[PDB]
């Protein structure tokens, strides 16, 4: 199992006309596999949607993925911006 | 377009780790 | 490292034959020397002065030469043409 493969490639034709949105070298970088989209980085480790307790067929349409991601409440953020100045 | 072999970018491990960025240490004329 | 040795430059004869310095021994900011101006502890800054890269470029390496009740003073003149 090797480590030092290249795994990125560049085509010789300068097509740099409509490409300011992609990832440029500074040309266009062309990798050997796709990307990986990760929804939320921090798992919410309790929350019986995920913990599955052993007590007591049901569906639930939760709002967004933001339930599973430890977001702070806004009153603390306003308190901290008041503590800013 | 299907005959357009691409250029590998080699990393060369010792370049990736710790390369710094000689007359500017004045002891050698 | 990065330290200048304490000796081994004796650029004196080229200033004797510089023809700008008014030395009568031979015939054939806005300051000039940084003896009042700091250089923020880089020796390379002293290479901006035009009489000092003259003593690093045109210098050489020298080897050191090694060695009554009332004084009577006598003046001695010296006048020799040579080449």
């Amino acid at each position: 199992i090797m480590i030092d493969a290249a795994s990125s490639f560049v085509l010789p034709i300068s097509i740099t006309k409509n490409v300011d949105v992609l990832q440029r070298t500074d040309e266009i970088l062309w990798f050997r596999g796709p990307s990986v989209i990760v929804n939320e980085r921090i798992i919410n480790s309790g929350d019986p949607h995920l913990s599955l307790p052993l007590n007591r067929n049901e569906k639930e349409s939760l709002p967004g993925p933001f339930v599973l991601g430890l977001r702070p409440s806004a009153k603390f953020t306003a308190h901290r911006l008041s503590m800013l100045r | 377009f299907e005959t357009m072999v691409a250029n590998p970018i080699k990393v060369s491990r010792l370049q990736s780790n710790g390369v710094l960025t000689i007359h500017y240490s004045l002891a050698n004329f | 490292n990065q330290l200048i040795p304490q000796a081994y430059i004796s650029n004196f004869h080229n200033r004797l034959t510089n023809e700008d310095d008014g030395i009568p021994i031979f015939t054939m900011g806005n300051a000039v020397l940084p003896d009042l101006q700091d250089q923020h502890h880089n020796p390379f800054n002293i290479l901006r002065y035009p009489k000092i890269r003259d003593t690093f470029i045109n210098g050489k390496v020298v080897s050191p030469y090694r060695l009554s009740g009332e004084a009577i003073m006598i003046p001695i003149t010296l006048d020799i043409e040579h080449m």
